[PDB]
């Protein structure tokens, strides 16, 4: 649960730049998991620095979990939100994988005999515990963001905030992670908000948010938003294969179904069309 | 916020240095005998980017590895002389990162363009970075308390290593800080 | 038995101003006797330790002639009178031996970030003085985790100018230098993208103030070593 | 055209360390072709990819790229007109910019290689354009930018050397789903149109399936297979033992062939499949 109300944001001018809001609001209930998804310029980035105390909004006002947004609530807020952010390095804190998990704590007061074990733990939890020893330069893209996470769950918040964190990854690495996520989501009821272009992360939530030019746009279940067909490329994501199919078979001469169709159910209509 | 940004900034200034020294490409440059540096334009950078107060941290950290270098692992051979007493290797470059930081902030209230002030800002501080050195050195030439000659060859392999360093900042050393302080500024 | 911490370095700033002080020879006949029997316990192969010392032994003999080519010379054509020289040559290269040798011992006995958490733990005092010096730490530890990702952005911004058509080394003094923008300004502008990612980063996580530093962070025999051994010897 | 004739490179040779990245590398590409090289990552594919440049000389072998051709004897300064025959964008290539404005970085290439200011500052302009963007932006600085259009000028500042073989590393690598699409059909456009030879280094068999004429399999170093996309992708577990896979036009394919539908080669991106089902579809 978090809510966001009636959210502007501007660099004070215009509605280019850094991307700007306008009028935005929703609101996630417990352990779902959300995606935002939107083209380049949609806010969609800042939306994310927005929900952290890190964007300074003049209109709107945002409240997660109970407390609401303010300047002297922001540690209090933060608390309960683990951010993971679009770049792997540049959030990895200290030379050694287990010395960054417990950066989040080491700097939140938590004292070495509680620190140790529930740092092997965290690290263990996301399978990188043979990693403890390690320099960061030494690891992938793919591993220094499951470290990220090991640092979140090592806290252990409510609300996970995935800021196109699988946006630079190969995709065996991106798939590791998103699936430790899910494999997440199953044990402790974590909350998961993803702002993303992957059509693999944007289908594995329960409900979709589409920003357009700054302004919330669209909101559906999944499989509604990929009846968008190619617009969908347009639109901030990528194409689901059977709409790859779908489209070239309308170049073709075929009239296919418009409501999104899953490969399992794409393949049993064809052989069914094709006798 | 700003404060923590700061402190980072310091930081990766303070890893590019660990940098240049690591890999001598980008430390110096040869001369041959001689040798001009570039971690000395990286501070000119962090003097006049951020401004005095970071001018002062880079330049002394700067300082305080030629020193331990002059020991351990010595720059040039020229430095297990002068570089071993913390005061000659460290003055300077602790001073022209204030120089830096100043003369830029100084320069601009005097309403210069960002352009004008940063190379002032360069030359000076590159200049008040040799005239120490000289100027350290000609002192701890004539007494011991513990090679007038010796102390003189040493003034005269600065003099020019270092003349070098105040034309290459001037023009060069301004280019890479003028799209700095502009991120900076907006910040 | 590289097992040894912090005092490792109060150890080397202290064996370093023992060299000065010993001017017997039946003193620091002590000296060589603590240098090698330190060396010759962490390793006995004793080859790298002087190949991997030869590089610098060009420069230490650089600068000894330097001394000893002065005095003779005059710097005045006056040839070779140059005792001097060679007393005070062959104490510099003797000096500067006995150090780069325990300095490249202690290099190569100690993770780097193993120093930076013993520097900034020898200022364990330090504090009471005003000095930040656990914020310090902290630019440090920070410092030496960038130190390869910089390196490693740095040859790649580099190969990627040599394809467009920059010509690094070729050349002088001017056209030398005038090569080093293309790569100077991406660097460090990068680095400042680099801190500026990386600062917001840490405000998400749960640190407000550098103050409040948790978790990380036998030895006396050495010392031992170093005073029974130490005070043994400033008698000659 | 590039012909490697038994490239093989070791690092720090004549060292103990000294480690082989590359070995025994023998491949052809024709004038106007597209080669993608796949593989693990640190295969050696971008060894590879750096020999063509002339960033690294083969340490015992020859590689032919038109008029050129480089031996380990080949000295590094009779090479130079090579970095500009071969066009290379590297991973991420927005931190190459340097430049005041951002057509004095763009006629950076050209300059390096004799052009007076005056005409490559003209084709500076001309190549803005091409690339994407507008005339607006040939004055601002690449700092002022956006990531994404940060890399456009990145790339435009390479296609203003004007070369013959165009490598990009990994063009589309943290672009949204529009961005990654302007690009890869800016790319296929310029191969499709003016002819030009690309080599594309990839994870996304899609992208390879669909544009490339030639794949080469790098794993571990060794060139284990070359051929057509058919060719290379026509055989699965082998894939996946060099911790590779089909594109998904295929496993879907595969999906329909258990159902008992039968296809006269197999479909490797979805137009070509829907070219099966459509005529299957008539046949009906």
């Amino acid at each position: 649960e978090n809510i966001i109300s009636v959210d502007h944001l501007t660099y004070q001018y215009d509605e280019n730049q850094a991307p700007a809001l306008t009028d935005v609001s929703f609101t996630v209930h417990a352990g779902e998991w959300l995606a935002i998804v939107g083209h380049n310029g949609s806010g969609k980035s800042t939306l994310a620095k927005s929900l952290d105390g890190l964007l300074p909004f003049t209109q709107g006002s945002v409240t997660v979990g109970g407390i609401t947004l303010t300047p002297e609530t922001v540690w209090q807020v933060r608390e309960q939100i683990g951010m993971i952010f679009q770049n792997p390095d540049n959030q990895f804190v200290g030379a050694t994988v287990e010395d960054d998990v417990a950066f989040g704590l080491e700097n939140r007061q938590i004292s070495r005999d509680e620190m140790v074990p529930r740092v092997q733990a965290a690290l263990a939890q996301v399978g990188m515990t043979s990693f403890a020893q390690r320099e960061p330069s030494s690891l992938s893209g793919g591993q220094k963001q499951r470290v990220a996470l090991a640092g979140i769950v090592a806290i252990a918040p409510k609300i996970l905030i995935l800021d196109e964190a699988t946006s630079m990854l190969d995709p065996q690495g991106r798939i590791e992670m998103l699936a430790i996520v899910r494999q997440l989501r199953q044990q402790q009821n974590l909350t998961v908000i993803s702002i993303t272009h992957d059509i693999d992360e944007a289908a594995s939530a329960d409900r979709v948010l589409v920003i357009d030019d700054g302004r919330l746009v669209d909101e559906a279940v999944p499989s509604q938003i990929f009846e968008r067909g190619t617009q969908l490329v347009e639109m901030g994501l990528d194409l689901p294969f059977t709409e790859k199919l779908k489209a070239a078979l309308r170049q073709r001469g075929i009239t296919p179904p418009t409501t999104y169709q899953t490969a399992a159910e794409m393949e049993e209509w064809l052989w069914q069309s094709l006798s | 916020r700003h404060k923590t940004f700061r402190l980072v900034v310091d930081a990766l200034l303070m890893a590019i240095v660990l940098l240049q020294n690591l890999v001598p490409f980008l430390g110096y440059i040869p001369f041959g005998p001689f040798s001009m540096t570039l971690i000395g334009l990286t501070v000119i950078v962090a003097g006049s980017a951020l401004g005095p107060r970071d001018g002062l941290l880079i330049g002394g950290f700067w300082g305080l590895i030629t020193f331990v270098r002059a020991f351990t692992w010595p720059s040039s051979p020229v430095a297990p002389l002068i570089f071993t007493n913390p005061l000659i290797s460290i003055l300077p470059r602790l001073l022209m990162g204030l120089v830096a930081g100043s003369l830029y902030l100084w320069g601009r209230h005097r309403q210069w363009s960002m352009r004008q002030a940063m190379q002032v800002a360069a030359g000076c501080a590159a200049l008040t970075n040799t005239v120490l050195v000289l100027g350290l050195v000609f002192l701890f030439y004539q007494t011991p308390a513990v090679l007038g000659y010796v102390l003189m060859i040493s003034l005269f392999t600065n003099g020019i290593p270092e003349l070098i360093l105040d034309v290459l900042v001037a023009p060069l050393i301004a280019m890479p800080l003028r799209r700095q302080w502009e991120r900076l500024k907006p910040q | 038995h590289r097992l040894d911490p912090r005092a490792k370095l109060m150890l080397s700033f202290c064996y370093i101003i023992v060299v000065f002080l010993a001017n017997n020879i039946w003193s620091y006949a002590i000296l060589i006797a603590f240098t090698v029997g330190a060396i010759l316990s962490s390793k006995i192969s004793l080859g790298f330790f002087l190949k991997g010392i030869r590089p610098l032994l060009w420069l230490i003999v650089f600068t000894v002639v330097l001394q000893l080519l002065f005095s003779p010379a005059g710097g005045h054509t006056y040839f070779h009178w140059t005792q001097d020289g060679l007393i005070n040559a062959g104490y510099i290269f003797v000096r500067f031996l006995l150090i780069i040798m325990m300095s490249t011992l202690l290099t190569l006995s100690t993770q780097p970030l193993d120093i930076a958490t013993g520097l900034a733990s020898l200022m364990k005092p330090l504090r009471w003085v005003k000095v930040p010096v656990d914020t310090l730490a902290m630019m440090l530890s920070i410092a030496l985790r960038f130190v390869p990702t910089l390196m490693d952005e740095a040859t790649k911004i580099m190969n990627a100018q040599r394809a467009r058509g920059v010509d690094f080394g070729e050349g002088g003094l001017f056209k030398q230098a005038k090569s080093l923008i293309p790569l100077m300004v991406p660097l460090f502008m990068s680095a400042f993208n680099r801190a500026e990612d990386l600062s917001t980063a840490m405000e998400a996580r749960g640190y407000q103030d550098s103050e409040h530093r948790s978790q990380y962070r036998r030895d006396t025999v050495t010392w031992l070593l170093f005073l029974l051994g130490f005070v043994a010897i400033l008698i000659f | 055209a590039i012909a490697f004739e038994h490239v093989t490179y070791t690092y720090q040779a004549g060292t103990p360390m000294a480690h082989t990245a590359l070995t025994d590398v023998s491949l052809t590409v024709p004038d106007r072709g597209y080669l993608a090289i796949i593989g693990h990552t640190g295969s050696g594919k971008s060894t590879l990819i750096q020999q063509l440049n002339a960033l690294l000389k083969p340490t015992s072998g020859t590689i032919k790229i038109d008029e050129f051709t480089i031996t380990p004897e080949t000295t590094n300064a009779a090479l130079k007109p090579l970095r500009q025959h071969v066009g290379m964008v590297f991973q991420f290539p927005e931190n190459q910019l340097f430049e005041e404005t951002v057509r004095q970085d763009i006629a950076f290439g050209p300059k390096n290689f004799g052009m007076a200011d005056a005409d490559a500052l003209a084709l500076a302009d001309e190549m803005l354009t091409t690339v994407g963007l507008d005339q607006s932006y040939a004055e601002r600085s690449p700092f002022e930018l956006s990531g994404g259009q940060m890399r456009r000028v990145a790339i435009a500042g390479v296609l203003a050397m004007q070369p013959k073989v165009l490598v990009l590393d990994e063009p589309t690598a943290g672009l949204d789903p529009q961005g990654r699409q302007e690009m890869m059909r800016l790319f296929a456009r310029l191969h499709q149109e003016q002819g030009l030879t690309i080599v594309l280094v990839t994870h996304q068999m899609e992208d390879v399936a669909q544009y490339a004429e030639q794949v080469a399999v790098m794993h571990e170093g060794r060139l284990m297979k070359f051929g057509t996309p058919a060719d290379v992708f026509s055989n699965r577990e082998w894939l996946q033992d060099h911790q590779l896979d089909v594109p998904q036009a295929a496993q879907f394919a595969r999906r329909l062939r258990d159902r008992g539908l039968t296809f006269p080669k197999q479909p490797l991106t979805a137009d070509q499949l829907a070219d099966y089902l459509a005529q299957q579809w008539a046949q009906r």
